[PDB]
């Protein structure tokens, strides 16, 4: 158990946000943070590089294009 | 001791109990030198150890101070904090039967607690069971309460009358003034422990004093089920965490008994106390009651728990000392020689 | 007799010599009522005794309810060995007697 | 220590439970367990139980639970996810049942607790049924598996028959009470859990294929979590389970990979501690140090089962996939907790649970100070958000939007979350967690809804809290010295605060009047009312319970009642109803609410009632469960409908009080029927109003009542005793010496002990439970709890009956003996006459 | 003591001690007479007094 993927696991169900290498942030409550990167979420706000906002009722992106995430660090300290 | 008392009490048909004084009363006691020293002293009270059980015990059992060379069971020759294999003790435990009773929990002791027994004096009533004793307060005029609109006979239906113990177990209930009372309702889970009885049986056993459970499948009461070759298969190294060590050792039934014995022997290791602080007999009239015995022995069980709880509520935490011992100071004199006699 | 008791007690609720024997006036086990002037003794499962009686004679003056009850759900193939085991013990106390 | 408030502040990772349970089953050990886990300086005795819970000192000396205990704390999951907790241990004797409601309805979970070597007991029946009636998921956690091993020592396959026996029996026994059919608990669904308190023992088949997932490695723990309870196998050569027996002496999967090596690990603590125990630590990775291997059996039991298994994991994920969340259990808990329901704005701002919205905040408990002066009252934020220093209004229980008058607004003085012993001081509590609000308890008793000032106009209140029993015992209070009489007053006012069921009540002779569930609650209450609140003398009447008044038979006459002026004239017959219909009316089956169509044909096809009368019914009985009934029955050519719809409100309000008293005594009237025969209603709404009609109305209804063969029903305790076989005559020797009867006496399976179930009047019960214990040496013991009422036998009117002063009459006198007394209680006239 | 040594005719006090000893006497003789022992002099179970 690593200290990013727990801090992942532990990071799920909150109010968090996403950015994969392609542009995509999808902002929003991680339904299921898998160990292998594989974020789902329901009902998360997702935004392309190009401008464009839409909203998915349910939505999992793969962690070979997990680029960066920010959650809340009220659980750290 | 008191299992082959009992014996040649049950052998000798006659007792021939030693004259007292044994030595000529009015005479000068008889020199060590000439007479004690070169007699062999005659055999002691001694029971023959079974090796085949006793063994764990049989090398030191009768010695002066058991164990005393033996580093690995004390701590030395200071004689404190002593550490028994379960083996020992439970050997020990056996032999000790007939002076401990066979009691697992406590929930027979209900209203033989000595906080019943605080209770019960406070209130100036009696346990039928129990020692009386004086009134905490006199409170005769408070005895006397006069007939009101309150404690009135003519608005109080009596079904069952209002036992002592009733206004025991409830002391803010049944009773007024309840002053210097004390609680006591501990109904522990009743533990449902059966001691084994057979020396070769499974130590897991599935004895008839328990009910048996009957499991039946007459409704269909499926469950979510897998079948045979399902999407599962498990590794060839996993395996139950404990397939090489038995279910059940020699010493297991031994370890689970001792488990529910009482206060002295479900310890492992614990310090020394001196041969005055054991009493041996404590735990038997703190018994509910003799079963059917006279009454010159059944007030002398209430004149016992008496001076028990007397002792028990008058107790008070020692006083902070200094730690002056009388002998080393002795010692430390030249007036005084120690020697081995 | 014991209606007429308990109606007493509950009208008692609601209205130099050095002698070493103690008195008879001290016991306080009298009961007006039966099921605390004979109480069930605890059978303690049959195989708890107390301490200071004798085992066997607890044995034979225990109320064998449990014995009945042990014969009645024991089966054969596990009699065999209580049988072999209370016989090993006649003849291992009967050294004793012998 | 802020990650709390960070994580209080998110609703979607709390979870709202209660560890309710039987009496003695290890709630509050294991709610210990979980400190412990958490809080490394609180470390328990080795001997000595440290019950944690347990902060009130009487509870600590009678060894029983009394109390609901909040305890918020941070629980790590199976995975490592933190989740607050907010667990309400409820006291497990059913003499306590106000605190398990009264935490129920602060809470969307139950997580039940059943003793692995009892089974299910009398107070979990009434539980699983209590839970399903406020609609909260179940759960079930067997505690103290040890005694199936270090007390009963069954063989580990009887071990899984016997966990299997009580699982089922769970399932079997809830399927009356549960509508639904998403109610079957099984381990492998993840419903069942698996501990020992004592030991630290606890596990889900989840968390234990986890451990052996992390021993062995790349294995799926979810996967081998199915698979694992039921009748199927484990196949040593082709490592697949079968339904099948793989071999001739087989072993079910669960027995074979969990029970088995608990079994094997635990015989090795307690068995050849010397000798094995290293061998079987280095063979589990459990390593210990010399001074750690010196302690006694159990503790050494308890650390090495904590570093076995680990932290409470089980417990966790049992508890948070199974259980709603307040945001997803909203839904139904307003649906049966708001007047009403979701469907108002205010209805449905509670679905969302939005922690910016409305605050309208539910308080159900009173949990005092140390001084005892002022009562922190302890509620959940259903929604919306809470500040120190608000200025809030409380409202009440009989606040209505009519009703403006029953609130008050106050000011939120200080606002902490409690965990037992320590307090934990914040400034904001946002919406579906759990709150000691301070300052609030001037215009509270009980349930309150504290919401906001100005700003919820149409707002209402929430259900009050109904019970599982009954108070039944009533004992009297006075002081000893009336000169200090108002000292007790505001004693009896804070001890109806800090008990939900607590009934004080002031009668016409100027007698305070208790009522409560049991010996032991009493007991209690009057511990607090004399050592903690009130610090002065109080003298005690011996217990008496309260009775009610029915008939049997219809009147010789049909008596009636007119107005003083002479004008208006109901005649009205009182006659008993169907056997069973009364409780078909407490239980909330029909409703003052139905439509008529349907009350219509509910009585047409179960109680066969002609429809000329069952769209006819116009109340039932007093408030709104009340057994009782009114009917109409008049021919509609006699008595002009529109004239009766005037004085039909009127009419009922002189009913529902006049059921209330009584004419015999001041009892409830239970199990009557009132049909009206005659109406002539004032032609004119001047001379017909309610200061003359509802007079008039008690008059007919005592009359009726009078004239109708009345007879008195005493409420009968239902009594489960559980004794080893050897104590059964010892229970019915006790029981056939207070007027008792014995219904069933069942064996345990699985164990020696035995259940009694018998009824016993609640008047001749006083002391059994010490009256059994004391008999049978303690071996035996009882719990009581109201069942019904039954008609005390001979008959309450005979004035040949004579009631000598201090000794107990046979059954015929007991109908004249009772009420007579309770008349003399009362204050009453001695005999009863026409003209009442 | 009391019957072989007078020292209760000097400290009144000790009649308690007295009596306690024989109230244990009691405990043990009827714990110990039991079954076929029968009466006599036969007990030597002094440690408990």
């Amino acid at each position: 158990i690593g200290v990013p993927i727990k801090v992942l696991h532990e990071a799920e169900g909150h109010i968090v946000t996403c950015e994969t290498n392609t542009g995509e942030v999808y902002r929003g409550k991680l339904i299921e943070a898998e160990d292998n990167m594989n974020c789902q979420m329901s009902n998360i706000t997702v935004t392309y590089r190009d401008g464009r906002v839409a909203q998915l009722e349910q939505v999992y992106i793969r962690g070979s294009k997990i680029r960066f995430l920010i959650l809340p660090d009220m659980l750290k300290n | 001791m008191w299992i082959m008392m009992r014996r040649e009490k049950r052998d000798r048909r006659h007792f021939k109990r030693m004259r007292f004084p044994p030595f000529d009363d009015e005479e000068p006691p008889l020199d060590y030198a000439d007479n004690i020293l070169d007699v062999e002293p005659l055999e002691a009270i001694q029971l023959e150890l079974d090796p085949e059980e006793d063994a764990p015990v049989l090398d030191w059992f009768y010695d002066h101070q058991p164990l005393r060379d033996s580093r690995k069971y004390v701590n030395g020759s200071t004689y404190q904090r002593w550490q028994f294999t379960l083996p020992m003790m439970s050997t020990l435990y056996r032999l000790a039967n007939q002076l401990l009773t066979d009691l697992v929990d406590d929930n027979y002791f209900y209203l033989f607690d000595l906080k019943a027994f605080f209770t019960s004096k406070a209130l100036n009533m009696a346990i039928p069971g129990g020692p009386k004793f004086e009134p905490l307060v006199r409170d005769i005029n408070l005895q006397d309460e006069d007939w009101n609109e309150f404690n009135d006979i003519n608005k109080i239906i009596i079904r069952q009358p209002i036992r002592t113990e009733y206004k025991i177990a409830f002391p803010y209930l049944y009773n007024n003034l309840p002053h210097h009372v004390h609680l006591t309702w501990y109904h522990t889970p009743n533990v449902v422990f059966i001691k084994t009885e057979d020396p070769d049986l499974p130590a897991f056993y599935f004895d008839p004093l328990i009910n048996p459970i009957s499991h039946r499948h007459s409704v269909k009461s499926q469950e979510p089920l897998p079948d045979d070759d399902e999407e599962f298969e498990l590794p060839e190294f996993v395996e139950p965490f404990l397939k090489d060590t038995p279910l059940y050792t020699d010493n297991t039934a031994n370890g689970i008994a001792l488990l529910w014995a009482p206060r002295p022997f479900n310890l492992r290791s614990g310090r020394t106390r001196r041969a005055l602080d054991i009493p041996l007999v404590k735990n038997w009239y703190r018994e509910h009651c003799p079963a059917g015995q006279p009454v010159k022995v059944r007030v002398s069980y209430q004149k016992l728990l008496k001076y028990y709880v007397l002792n028990a509520l008058k107790h008070r935490p020692p006083k902070a000392q200094k730690k002056r011992y009388l002998f080393r100071s002795f010692k430390a004199t030249k007036f005084f020689q120690s020697t081995k006699l | 007799k014991d209606k007429s008791k308990e109606l007493h007690a509950i009208k008692e609720r609601y209205l130099r010599k050095f002698v070493f024997e103690w008195d008879a006036s001290e016991d306080t086990s009298i009961d007006y009522n039966p099921l605390y002037k004979e109480r069930h003794q605890v059978q303690l499962l049959g195989r708890g005794f107390i301490a200071g009686i004798d085992l066997k004679q607890q044995k034979r003056e225990q109320s064998r309810f449990y014995g009945d009850l042990m014969e009645k759900r024991r089966t054969l193939e596990e009699k065999e060995q209580e049988e072999a085991r209370l016989r090993k013990l006649r003849k291992k106390e009967a050294k004793q007697r012998w | 220590m802020d990650f709390l408030a960070d994580l209080m502040d998110n609703s979607e990772l709390i979870r709202n439970v209660t560890l309710c349970g039987h009496l003695h089953h290890g709630k509050t050990c294991f709610v210990d367990c979980l400190i412990e886990q958490t809080h490394p300086e609180i470390r328990k005795r080795y001997d000595q139980d440290l019950c944690y819970t347990d902060i009130l000192f009487t509870e600590q000396e009678r060894g029983v639970g009394i109390k609901s205990t909040p305890v918020t704390v941070v629980l790590p999951d199976t995975k490592g996810k933190s989740y607050l907790f907010n667990i309400m241990d409820t006291p497990g004797h059913v003499n306590f049942s106000d605190e398990v409601t009264a935490g129920l309805r602060i809470s969307d979970g139950v997580v039940l607790f059943i003793d692995a070597a009892e089974g299910v007991m009398l107070n979990t029946e009434r539980l699983i049924k209590h839970a399903v009636q406020e609609r909260l998921a179940v759960t079930v956690c067997i505690n103290k598996i040890d005694r199936l091993i270090l007390e009963l020592k069954l063989p580990p396959t009887d071990a899984y028959y016997k966990l299997r026996h009580i699982v089922d029996e769970v399932n079997g026994l809830i399927s009356m009470y549960s509508t639904d059919e998403n109610l079957i608990l099984s381990p492998l669904l993840g419903n069942v859990c698996f501990s020992s308190s004592q030991y630290s023992i606890c596990f889900t088949l989840g968390s234990f294929a986890k451990i052996y997932a992390d021993t062995f490695g790349d294995i799926n723990y979810q996967e081998f979590a199915k698979r694992l309870w039921g009748d199927i196998y484990f196949n040593p050569k082709t490592r697949k389970f079968t339904k099948k027996a793989p071999t001739s002496s087989s072993q079910r999967s669960f027995v074979e990979f969990i029970l088995e090596p608990l079994y094997k690990i635990l015989a090795q603590v307690v068995g050849d501690v010397d000798t094995s125990l290293p061998r079987t630590l280095d063979e589990l990775g459990i390593h210990l140090t010399k001074e750690e291997l010196k302690l006694n059996i159990r503790p050494l039991l308890r650390l090495v089962c904590k570093k076995f298994f680990g932290e409470f994991t089980g417990f966790v994920d049992m508890c948070v996939q199974h259980i709603p969340s307040p945001k997803v259990g909203a839904k139904p808990k307003i649906e049966h907790t708001y007047t009403g329901g979701v469907d108002s704005d205010l209805g449905e701002a509670m679905s969302d649970c939005d922690p910016d919205g409305p605050l309208m905040c539910h308080t159900t408990k009173m949990y005092s100070t140390d001084d005892g002066v002022q009562f922190h009252a302890f509620g959940r934020v259903l929604s919306g958000t809470i500040h120190a220093g608000q200025p809030v209004k409380v409202l009440g229980e009989n606040y209505t939007l009519e009703d403006e008058e029953d609130s008050q607004i106050c000011t939120v003085g200080r606002l902490w979350i409690s965990v037992a012993r320590y307090h934990i001081e914040v400034n904001r509590v946002p919406a579906g967690n759990w709150v000691l609000i301070e300052g609030v308890d001037q215009p509270i008793v009980k349930t309150a809804t504290i919401t906001e000032p100005r700003g919820n106009e149409e707002a209402q209140i929430f259900r009050p809290l109904k019970f599982n029993t009954t108070s039944v015992i009533k004992i009297a209070v006075e002081p000893v010295n009336p000169s200090e009489l108002p000292k007790m007053l505001d004693g009896l006012r804070k001890v109806n605060k800090s008990y939900p069921s607590l009934t004080t009540k002031v009668e016409e002779s100027g007698e305070h009047v208790i009522l409560g569930t049991g010996e032991l609650y009493l007991d209690c209450v009057m511990h607090d009312l004399r050592k903690m609140y009130s610090e002065i003398d109080i003298k005690v009447a011996d217990p008496v319970v309260t009775f009610c008044e029915t008939v049997v038979e219809t009147s010789s006459l049909k008596c009636f009642a007119e107005t003083p002026n002479k004008k208006n004239k109901i005649t009205m017959i009182a006659e008993p109803l169907e056997k069973g219909l009364a409780e078909d009316i407490e239980n909330e089956v029909v409703q003052i609410t139905w439509n008529r169509k349907k009350l219509g044909e509910f009585f047409q096809t179960k109680y066969d009632w002609d429809l000329l009368a069952a769209r006819s019914i116009w109340a039932f009985g007093p408030d709104a469960t009340g057994p009782n009934i009114l009917v109409d029955d008049t021919l509609p050519s006699e008595v002009d409908k529109a004239l009766l719809g005037s004085v039909k409100d009127s009419i009922v309000q002189g009913f529902q009080w006049g059921t209330r008293e009584g004419p015999l005594c001041d009892e409830l009237i239970r199990n009557v029927k009132f049909k009206i025969l005659d109406a002539v209603v004032a032609q004119e709404p001047l001379h017909r109003g309610g200061g003359q009609i509802i007079p008039t109305a008690r008059r007919v209804v005592y009359s009726a009542f009078l004239m109708a063969t009345p007879r008195l029903m005493e409420p009968y305790y239902f009594v489960e005793v559980q004794a080893p076989a050897d104590c059964v005559s010892a229970v019915y020797t006790v029981l056939a010496r207070r007027r008792g009867h014995v219904t069933q006496d069942a064996p345990i399976p699985g164990s020696p002990l035995y259940t009694i179930k018998a009824f016993i009047p609640a008047i001749d019960s006083f002391g059994f439970e010490t009256d059994l214990r004391t008999h049978t040496q303690g071996q035996a013991f009882s719990l009581s709890v109201f069942h019904h009422w039954q008609i005390v036998p001979g008959d309450p009117l005979d004035k040949s009956i004579v009631i000598r002063p201090l000794e107990p009459q046979p059954a015929p006198h007991l109908a004249r003996e009772f009420m007579i007394k309770t008349r003399r209680r009362k204050g009453l006239s001695e005999d009863v006459s026409i003209s009442k | 003591v009391g019957q072989l040594t007078g020292m209760y005719r000097y400290k009144y006090k000790l009649m308690r001690q007295i009596r306690m000893c024989k109230d244990l006497k009691h405990l043990i003789y009827y714990r110990f007479n039991t079954g076929p022992v029968g009466k006599g002099p036969g007990c030597g179970f002094w440690a408990a007094g």
